[PDB]
């Protein structure tokens, strides 16, 4: 039961591009990766769902994963969140 | 009015709300694309917002932002309402059947949605199988059983007569 | 006499086509798609055949399986009940055999009661729509009967091109 | 000057669509399913192209291959003979390129003869009905020409949505 | 309560559509073409209706006529038997009524148990494919429910054009 | 081997040889054109050369000069083999059913061909009727009755049960 | 210079086909059945044409009527909205004219704007499926362009047949 | 309007319903047949047979239009002619 | 063989008025046409008539060719007044 | 039972055009008009059948009709046969 | 090859045929089942059930391939395990 | 990276020989091509190879790009001889 939280700094928010890199990273693991925002949560490996959330600047999102890659997936997701200057 | 978002594609097949689930990459969207071409209705793609309508009914719909859309690897986002017209979409639908697409491997199910047992069937994704056709028939067969025509139950009955018979 | 064979017998464009191949290759599912396209299901899984003449063979389904299709995941379905009379047929003489081989990188005939039935082997490989290929195989078979052999005509055209290119 | 390319050229909804991809991917079989759905086969396997305008490319089939399709297992078939005139076309300007890449873990164009042709790459993976996706790819391409770009419209809506003051 | 009406009730795109019109206009034949196009036959010739709410009506076929169609020349046909389960339906709430009037040179509503059901009248005239028009009538009806009213939108566009042309 | 030429159109509908007869001008050819589009086979148009094959069988075919052709008022002569391919034609076929098109007017049939009673049905040509659809179903129903499903006989049986019943 | 004509312009198999005929003959209904069969509606009732080449005519629909069809009984319908992008087209060069004359007891052309357009006249008579005949008329027209003229071939065969020495 | 007592031992089935609608059809007027509250169009056979009129039934044939009477007369004539009732 | 009118009805010749105009014309064997700003249309087909977007103050020309040629124009003119459309 | 026989002089034979005029004349009568040539006989009101016979110069054809127009139809057919210089 | 005497009181029906093919399927080898001359593929359930094997039947299970034996053992194990026969 | 040959087989490179040539090539990851009179085709697809209509005395050039690049050409050359096609 691995989880991690962030605060988006993306003045542009999590639109297409930033959503893409997020799911492309979540997709390299067998672990099941979830993203929750404002009560609703989507599957972080499918881009339509991620963008549907319409995460804006100042949002507080929670990325979670379950399985083998569990921790390894979260570490990678936290670095992309950093690498792409998406937030926290 | 409590809502939850599920991962899958909700299509109206022969009047039946059919929720297609399965790991990302299994091709849920592409199969849904082929179903609207065959004359079925797309309710929601990827993110299906469901809410329990009563003790035995689950309703699903698409968040406004995704309404009418399909994301197909390679092509991108397509608007089926725009490519196929009104006959290809529907605002929502009660979920009657769940068809989970598990990727095939060599080596009366029911699923719970909001404390409501929705029936489910699992079909294997394997080379040569036309998924849209099987799901379409799954709905078709489901409907037939509702009308009173259960091929399985009828066969099992006929098999026992046969056995009993060959027993001399 | 009467022997039973493993495969699916469908009436495609009037031709009895026996689909063979290892269990799991999806014979039934392909047959399902063929009845939707307007063809007739004779027998699924177990095809009871018997020799009629010295040139023709006939197949049928044991009464217990009549009209039925077993599709992995769905179970047993009755195509007569889901698609009506236009989807079934009591029997048919077998004209063509299309064996679905599982593809791996590394004329023709098959005997059924001492009568050589023509056969073709199509590879099962991702992206291929098997129902469409089998349907065309029957379609092409029929055309060759009507006197239109695309292969023979091409080879003729090719030799003229080669003989010509010799300048 | 003609240059020979490997692929299948079909007329889908009036658009010349060149299907490329490694041999064995099933280009011919997909093309076979496209003519059944009502599209036109221009050239199978070998597509002879020649530049024309500064932005126009035309393809055709060498006479010897005209109307033919080679399908693994069946052999050579003549679609003009099996489906009639409505299944073939002497030639067509190439508008879109759909490359079928075998699946493995935006704007893009390939230049045939020194002229940028729009290309898209779809993954060949179990369960996918290739003929249907290519057909929609052409269909969507055409729609974008008519002024209906689902992607651009969505990104706009996403942006307005993302404008979450809250 | 329960009254019987003369017409054919088909499920077109999910909408219960009651086809009315003088005997001889070809209600059954049109219905036959509609099931082939993928629609559901509820009741032919005699439609037994009863009021469910104060806003909805339900129709069905007397058991004796269930699944049947009488077609001048052919006789009685069982569409469940010729086309399968996908061609029939036990019943359906009636949403639209399309009355086939016989054409001669020289909104709307109809009451059924004090509930006003919307109605449209299409002319039967040489060259017209009735099944296609009724099918589109249902299709268009559905679209207007979804919020797409072509007429209202056009009249809006027309007035802007007229008001504009005043220069 | 004795032959006679009949006026009509012979099409292979669902495997059944169906000979369409009727006064010139009734539109036999146009209806046949719509039948090949729906997937049926054209054997002979306008002139059908028949010959008795035995005590219960009649075979028809087209004189070589007319093979594959259809004459459609307004368009002229069309070659369906050329417009639709091999799947639209057939060298010949035994005649199973005869569907005569009589033009409608306000105010178990069998026809003899070479001393062989071929069954026949008469459908009225009247505004709004889609002739191709009715003939196609006529063949379809004919076939069903062969398979043992006679809707008429079954209904008449059910009607007597009903009557007997309402008689208290 | 645009000239308005009365009829329905549909894109059938890539060919611009202008359907003419007295009001009441059912031009719109037939057009409706043609888009369902997969053809494109260009203009209904009022077709605005303009000459271009010495042999080319182009038609289109006045913006106000774009995508619309008026069907007696139903009213106005928007085919773009009921069938999608695949049912419409901004315009098309007119290749064939099919005039629907109400039935009553060879080469032919009508000149629109001073340029000869091939025309054929089909009779409207009970039992005829007009959409099917017009569709084949276009289909046959196209075939003759590809070099397959059934009429010319038959007359040749008839002549060889008539050569009955006997 | 005109009522009848059905006497046919077989009731109004296949053949009878056939001649009845055949006769009614010959009139530009409208014609109905009622049996136990249910009313069908006498010009359409499916409806007539669906009523399953048996021996001893009391049916009511009604018509509306110029033909009104001539319609009734011929229907009465056929009820009698066909020995269906009176 | 023709007749001119100037539209007086405020809300121009829109949907309703147009169906009453074409309704009328349709009753005649002769084929009649409506002219507005050089562009001509079939007065027997409503889409065309409404497409012209005839506004108040417009000058339209109705013409007819055929047996009932004259009965047509009178009938139409009568509708022109009877329907408060123009003069 | 009205009948009439002719001998075609048409050096071109009864090809398309001549076939057409023949059937267009036969078509103005309700009478049933038949044309027999070399044993086979076709319905003279349908052109495909007439041309299928491939009537050549020197052929001996028999035109027959049945009904009201019977005689009237044959008279007209005999005049077209004359008018178009088709034979006898 | 290996033969069995069917003892199941219900015969080899629905459920039993299911576990039998399920076990046979696990082997790359080919496996057949015969009953009164008829032979079906033991890896496809429709065929097995079509035989309608009843109590007291004498069936013969055969296999071909490397798996040959392991296939037989497991099938015998399942015949016994499932209390089908011996 | 390539290899040239002159066709010696009398009946040119037709149907049979071509399937044995492409048969071979298909076995390699590298993609190989056949060149005849400036026109190049995919040696893994038979239609293209036969379309070239290579006759006796022709000078063809087989090329390959890829990992097994070399194994490909050797295999093909071997077929070139093993199948009495050329040298
Ligand atoms: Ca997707
Ligand atoms: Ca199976
Ligand atoms: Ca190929
Ligand atoms: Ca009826
Ligand atoms: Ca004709
Ligand atoms: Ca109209």
């Amino acid at each position: 039961m691995a989880q991690k939280t962030f605060k988006v700094t993306a003045d542009s928010g999590i639109h297409a591009r930033p959503a893409t890199v997020l799911v492309q990273t979540a997709s390299k693991y067998d672990a099941d990766v979830n993203l929750e925002y404002n009560g609703k949560t989507v599957n972080l490996k499918s881009i339509m769902g991620v963008m549907s959330l319409g995460i804006a600047k100042g949002a507080e999102i929670t990325i979670s994963a379950s399985g083998a890659d569990e921790n390894d997936a979260l570490n990678a997701l936290e670095e992309t969140m950093k690498s792409e200057r998406l937030g926290e | 009015a409590e809502r939850r978002s599920m991962h899958g594609v909700l299509v109206d097949i022969y009047g039946l709300g059919v929720l297609i689930t399965g790991d990302s990459g299994v091709g849920k969207s592409e199969t849904a694309l082929e179903l609207v071409q065959r004359g079925h209705r797309l309710i929601a793609d990827d993110r299906v917002d469901v809410y329990q309508q009563d003790e035995q009914t689950i309703v699903g719909a698409a968040p406004p932002i995704l309404s009418h859309l399909l994301e197909i690897r390679g092509l991108g986002i397509i608007d089926v309402m725009n490519l196929f017209g009104a006959g290809a979409v529907r605002e929502d639908t009660t979920i009657s059947l769940i068809v989970h697409l598990e990727n095939w491997t060599p080596d009366e199910q029911t699923q719970l949605i909001f404390d409501v047992p929705v029936p489910k069937i699992t079909v294997p994704v394997k080379v040569g199988r036309n998924l849209a056709i099987i799901i379409e028939v799954a709905a078709m067969n489901f409907r037939a059983k509702s009308m009173g025509y259960d091929a399985t139950k009828t066969f099992e009955k006929n098999l026992n007569h046969l056995i009993e018979h060959n027993e001399e």
